[PDB]
């Protein structure tokens, strides 16, 4: 029938959405 | 015997009339069953699509 369905979740996952953007050990 | 001629001639008459009857039904019901098959494919077809 209709309205059926399984959802299946999708997350962004890059250096932005991790904290690791500007992730540098040296001045 | 004259009235029972006309029966016997009026319903043999009307047999002929009822066998036309029945291939009218049968060439209309011929017609429907393509009809549902092809109503039958596109719904697989939507279940496919969404």
């Amino acid at each position: 029938n209709d309205n059926q369905t399984i959802t299946i979740d999708l997350k962004q996952i890059d250096a932005k959405t991790l904290g690791l953007d500007g992730f540098s050990v040296k001045n | 015997a004259n009235r029972f001629t006309s029966n016997i001639k009026g319903l043999t008459q009307a047999a002929r009339n009822a066998n036309d009857g029945i291939s009218v039904a049968q060439t209309t019901e011929g017609a429907l069953s393509e009809i549902n098959n092809n109503l039958q494919r596109v719904r697989e077809l939507t279940v496919q699509a969404t």
